């Protein structure tokens, strides 16, 4: 009845073995004798480096298939044949209960549907280009169209990089895309030349499709392909305001990431298109859909956008993409939290953690469902930092303190949501204390403590530095003397994998640059300072650094001090 | 058709863009005292228009909400003689009672073979996504009764299910509850609940519970939710598959705690986990929810349509905060236009603004000192003197400007002319600054995009004695305020100024030629939210320009901060 196509989370998935408190995903192994693309090596790899991967199956209660479903287009060279047959003879695929299908493409030549080939059942499909028609409202999730060279880890850290009023350019709407004389789908496309006007809204468009064009061509296609070859693509996407994604072959293109990196504000065409993540993410905020149907006033609905909603846009488009599309990694870790917020309905996040900052993949909801017990909504709300901290001695002496100290917790080998990470051969007075905790409660997200030290990048090892001695700057504070957030200390031992903190166990230390490097990426700010054992910190920072895929790491030569 | 959505079966040539982004609704001229106050809601909106042609939604003159004497046949022969159906293209329906005596289909049952449903209960199989929206049913106590605005805080009791006609396993499973925990965990029975021995009010016995349940007894969709609204006490749906109303825009994670059906005993040490300060906040925003959107049928309709509306208008909608904040955060909230972490690199600086008057002998030293500065890009010079021309030839960039008035807010206007993001305004009288720190207040700057990095310090105090703020400057213990002679600042910040400021705030520093300073820290501190960055009849004036400031706003914008940066 309803275990068909209208499947949802309480008919077609098994809440029991998610009952216990444990969500776990269990990837397949590998044939060792089919071809598999690098697009699914990635999206198997994020799963595997995330916390989320056991190696057990009873333990798990999601699974996701070994066999590459990304590619689903018999045209394709990453097509994989009998696949209905190699799906069906596993022996844990159960019809597909509990099991999470990725795909990318789908549909033939003549009519790209969502062709995924074979019966998958009730598994929920992370499809990239879905319409709304055909989208399960709360099981399937949409996920965006990556490329082969789409980043495993890391960034490309956007392209906004001033903020500038009034929020325009030289153009206004900008398209350099192919226009396909014959198929499906390239209405709005032939149609643009319609609109297309002089340096406000610049619409190329190429008619070089396949080797067969040449018969089908039309007297337009002459004048188009010499204009065309006049701007280039990438500069365009940065000259341009508003960023025209329409509709081509299938509903999703690689353009939608192309204006979300360019922080244009993606004006989409394509209609019945679930946008990636739109259960969770407000796509008002960072982008403007508009509806291909009314193509023609389109640039006038352009002009009538406010500035100060033109600001807002490409702000939100910015924060989307460094924080739910960067890359591959994020992508799939994004689609599993997704997953692990309908399990238990309680313990989940709310709209305002998805669509702000830092995130939801860096919230917990595990931790609390309270958006006053993190250190990132304040402002939103209408609360002020807690004024009492609960000092943490880690001990392997003075220990003078009682104004704003709660309770002095000491570590032999939390109420208030400020912690006090103290070492005891650090000595410290009160006023020195309470200084660095007025401070903090204006900086509640960032670090505060006295200790810095920084980083550099040396080009003749290609290797990550570290120097603690008269520097310049810094870039990162020690845990010894510094203020924080609890959450903080969850998600260190709640998000990072256990092969870090392992190593930062067997190597005796760098558990405060591995947590400045936890802040660093959840804040994206640098830290505040207020006022052989030297050879491992610089081999943790470049492990550290290999998994993030990047340095979150951000220079400062500030450093506040009481007046 | 369960298959529509508004890209396929929906009409969008017949209201397209306008100036005012409004969906235009028509209503038909043709009984229940509900539907004569929607349609009447409705009608003394900014949506009734007249000229069909014009308008493009339509909501029919008949009678829909109530199912139990509905005549389906009847309903779906009115609808086709309506001789504007259209296969029903754009018509918008109201319903709250989607329930059949034979089966429960949760949904209404007439044809409808596209038209737009505003149903109360809908659940996850028959409601369409982007299409349909799940609107509150509408209890009549609400209104019949003015339940007091008691405050958030403890009560006496903890859970509590005030429902009649239960099926008998909730009702057994509640009270194994009962018997198992006792003395907080209260199952009513049959306006009046009665307990064992014992009597209650319904509206008034909710007062009395930090937690409301609200179960699956019929329709999926139970009035008993805008009671327990209403009382302030949180619902605890325990009726799985059920979309709450106005889910699309409302945050019912912050307001309620759904549970599953077949985790009914494990209800109380689900609740148990919550904290109280969550506690609070989702009995303030229940009580928020009732008094907006569930209050009367007007809120309903409003609601509605302008979900409808920023559906048809997605550049248009209004925000998330707009849609789920009581009045008291929304007071209390900020945010800040300029919320993205970014460093803006050495490549671009800031364009200085010197404003004069008179005084052309420390100008020019104030342009050979602030030119030594690295990083500097253009010099603007904005000059307020109708009478006296500035110096010609006696003079990297440097543009002087003449100002149409002399009026003391030309400093704050946006010039075309600035092609940076940071603006250094600084006045003439300013000498004892040198290039490095300019160059380390640029580089302050840079961290911290989004608020003013000034100087000079100058803060403000509370009087006992005349209850009224007052300006210090004498001495230094906190900073609350930074002077805009030397205070770096977004540009953003000047559009600010010059085009959103509330009240007269900008007729009044024109007039009395005074106090531009603190009318920038205030709307600064009011914008971002954020303090300022100090880096190392005069004052009646000043704190007469600080008790306008804070009456104008309503509040106090500034925060007092005991920071400063310095070289590292
Ligand atoms: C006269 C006539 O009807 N001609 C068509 C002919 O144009 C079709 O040929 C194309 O096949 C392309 C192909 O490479 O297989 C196909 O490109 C697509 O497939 C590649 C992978 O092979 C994907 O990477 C591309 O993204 C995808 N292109 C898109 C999205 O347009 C192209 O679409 C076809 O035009 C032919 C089928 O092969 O059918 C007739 O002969
Ligand atoms: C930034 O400025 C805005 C206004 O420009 C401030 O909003 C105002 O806030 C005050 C309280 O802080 C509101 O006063 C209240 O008015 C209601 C009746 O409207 C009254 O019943 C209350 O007792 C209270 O006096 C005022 O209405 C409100 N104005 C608007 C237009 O929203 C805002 O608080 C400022 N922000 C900061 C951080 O200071
Ligand atoms: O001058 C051009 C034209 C296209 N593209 C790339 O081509 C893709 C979209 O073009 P196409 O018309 O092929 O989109 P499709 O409809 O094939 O998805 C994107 O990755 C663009 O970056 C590009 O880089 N430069
Ligand atoms: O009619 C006038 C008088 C003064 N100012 C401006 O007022 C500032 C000087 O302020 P003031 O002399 O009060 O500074 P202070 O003496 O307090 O340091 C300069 O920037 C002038 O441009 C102005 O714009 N119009
Ligand atoms: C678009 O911006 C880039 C900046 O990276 C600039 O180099 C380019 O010249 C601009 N385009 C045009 C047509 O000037």
């Amino acid at each position: 009845i309803y275990k068909g196509k209208k499947c949802r989370m309480e008919s077609c998935f098994d809440f029991t073995l998610c009952k216990k408190n444990g969500f776990k995903v269990y990837v397949y192994p590998q044939q060792k004798g089919e071809k598999i693309a690098e697009s699914y090596q990635n999206i198997l790899a994020a799963i595997e480096g995330s916390r989320f991967y056991t190696s057990d199956p009873s333990q798990a209660c999601l699974f996701v298939l070994s066999l590459d479903t990304l590619d689903r287009d018999q045209l394709s060279p990453q097509y994989v044949h009998n696949l209905r047959s190699k799906v069906q003879s596993l022996h844990l695929w159960n019809n597909g209960r509990n099991h999470l299908i990725f795909n990318l493409y789908s549909g033939t030549w003549p009519d790209y549907t969502e062709d995924v080939g074979f019966d998958i059942g009730q598994a929920m499909l992370a499809k990239a280009s879905i319409s709304t028609e055909n989208f399960r409202p709360n099981f399937d999730v949409s996920i965006p169209l990556f490329s082969k060279d789409h980043p495993r880890t890391g960034g490309e850290r956007g392209f906004l990089k001033f903020n500038t009023i009034p929020p325009l350019r030289k153009y206004m709407l900008v398209f350099k895309g192919k226009r396909y004389l014959t198929g499906i789908g390239s209405d709005t496309r032939n149609a643009l030349y319609h609109v297309h006007n002089g340096e406000d809204v610049v619409l190329l468009t190429t008619c070089k499709h396949g080797k067969d064009w040449q018969k089908h061509k039309d007297s337009r296609c002459d004048r188009d392909n010499t204009e065309y070859e006049k701007y280039d693509y990438r500069e365009m996407l940065h000259n341009a305001t508003f960023c025209l994604v329409p509709r081509g072959r299938r509903l999703g293109s690689f353009r939608f990431l192309e204006a979300l990196q360019a922080a244009c504000v993606p004006v989409m065409l394509s209609n019945g298109w679930e946008l990636p993540f739109s259960e969770v993410i407000n796509w008002n905020q960072a982008a403007v859909i508009g509806d291909e149907r009314l193509l023609l006033q389109i640039p006038s609905t352009i002009r009538s956008i406010h500035q100060d909603k033109i600001l807002a846009l490409r702000q939100q488009t910015q924060f989307l993409w460094e924080a739910y599309f960067s890359s591959v990694e994020k992508i799939v870790l994004t689609t599993l939290e997704i997953i692990q917020d309908r399990i238990f309905k309680h313990i989940s996040r709310n709209s305002l953690i998805w669509n702000k900052h830092p995130g939801g993949l860096f919230v917990l909801p595990q931790y609390s469902s309270y958006l006053g017990d993190f250190p990132y909504y304040y402002a939103n709300l209408g609360l002020k930092p807690p004024s009492k901290f609960t000092a943490v001695i880690h001990a392997v002496v003075a220990a003078a303190k009682s104004q704003y100290c709660a309770q002095i917790i000491v570590l032999w080998n939390i109420i208030t949501d400020a912690v006090l990470s103290l070492d005891e051969d650090t000595v410290l007075s009160t006023t020195e204390v309470d200084f660095a905790f007025t401070v903090w409660q204006s900086f509640p997200e960032r670090i505060v403590g006295y200790p810095a030290r920084s980083h550099f990048w040396d080009n003749s090892k290609e290797r990550w530095g570290y120097t603690s001695k008269w520097t310049n700057d810094y870039s990162m504070v020690l845990t010894g003397a510094a203020i924080y957030h609890k959450y903080y200390h969850y998600l260190y031992s709640h998000y990072l994998p256990a092969s870090l903190k392992n190593m930062v166990d067997q190597l005796a230390n760098c558990e405060d640059i591995l947590m400045n490097f936890l802040v660093s990426a959840v804040t994206k700010l640098p830290p505040i300072k207020v006022t052989d054992h030297f050879a491992q910190r610089q081999s943790c920072m470049n492990t550290f650094a290999s998994w993030f895929g990047y340095m979150p790491l951000i220079h400062s030569q500030m450093r506040l001090d009481p007046v | 058709d369960l298959s529509c959505r508004m890209h396929t079966c929906f009409d969008v040539y017949r209201c397209g863009f306008n100036p005012k982004n409004k969906i235009k609704v028509y209503i038909y001229a043709l009984i229940s005292r509900e539907y004569n106050e929607l349609l009447m809601a409705i009608s003394d909106s900014d949506y009734y228009t007249d000229d069909i042609n014009r308008a493009c939604l339509f909501v029919p003159s008949i009678d829909v909400l109530n199912q139990n004497t509905l005549r389906i046949k009847e309903t779906a022969q009115a609808m086709a003689q309506l001789s504007r159906w259209d296969r029903g293209t754009n018509h918008l329906l109201f319903n709250m009672l989607p329930g059949g005596p034979p089966d429960y289909n949760t949904a209404l049952d007439v044809p409808r073979d596209r038209a737009l449903l505003a149903g109360g209960g809908f659940s996850t199989w028959t409601y369409r996504q982007g299409y349909d929206v799940s609107i509150p049913v509408y209890s009549p106590l609400s209104a019949e009764v003015d339940l007091p605005e008691k405050g958030p805080g403890p009560r006496q009791y903890f859970l509590l299910s005030s429902q009649v006609g239960l099926h008998p396993e909730y009702r057994e499973d509640l009270e194994a509850l009962q018997v198992k925990h006792g003395e907080s965990v209260l199952v009513l029975d049959k306006r009046k609940r009665c307990h064992k021995h014992q009597v209650f009010d319904y509206p008034q016995v909710l007062q009395e519970a930090t937690f409301c349940v609200v179960l699956r007894g019929a329709r999926l969709g139970q009035a008993v939710l805008s009671d327990v609204l209403q009382a302030g006490c949180v619902p605890v749906v325990i009726a799985d598959s059920y979309i709450l109303p106005f889910s699309e825009v409302l945050d019912w994670k912050r307001a309620s705690v759904v549970v599953p059906e077949e985790k009914m005993s494990d209800v109380y040490s689900i609740l148990q986990s919550i904290p109280q300060r969550q506690i609070e906040e989702m009995q303030r925003q229940a009580r928020w929810f009732w008094e907006a959107y569930f209050q009367s049928i007007k809120a309903i309709a409003l609601a509605t349509l302008q979900i409808i509306n920023d559906r048809i208008y997605p550049y248009a909608a209004i925000s998330y905060e707009e849609w789920n904040d009581p009045p008291a955060v929304k007071w209390g909230s900020v945010s800040n236009p300029l919320f993205l972490p970014l460093i803006p690199p050495q490549s671009q600086g800031f364009t200085a603004i010197v404003l004069t008057y008179d005084r052309v002998e420390s100008l020019f030293r104030v342009i050979t000192e602030v030119s030594k500065v690295p990083s500097l890009s253009k010099l603007l010079v904005v000059w307020n003197n109708q009478n006296k021309n500035p110096p010609e030839d006696s003079l990297v960039p440097l543009k002087v400007v003449r100002t149409a008035e002399n009026k003391l807010s030309n400093r704050f206007f946006p010039y075309d002319e600035i092609e940076t993001e940071a603006v250094l305004a600084i006045d003439d009288d300013i000498i004892m600054l040198t290039s490095d720190e300019l160059q380390f207040g640029y580089e302050v700057w840079r961290e911290f995009p989004d608020r003013l990095v000034g100087y000079p310090g100058r803060l403000h105090l509370w009087d006992h004695e005349m209850n009224k703020w007052k300006y210090e400057s004498e001495w230094t213990n906190e900073v609350s305020m930074v002077l805009t002679g030397a205070a770096f600042y977004h540009k953003y910040f000047n559009y600010l100024y010059t085009y959103k400021m509330p009240g007269d705030i900008k007729n009044w520093v024109d007039a009395h030629m005074n106090c531009e300073d603190i009318a920038m820290n205030f709307l600064v501190a009011n914008v971002t939210g954020k303090a300022v960055i100090k880096v190392t009849t005069h004052m009646v004036e000043r704190s007469e320009c600080i008790n306008k400031f804070a009456s104008v706003f309503g509040t106090m914008p500034l925060k007092v901060v005991e920071h400063r940066a310095d070289p590292v």
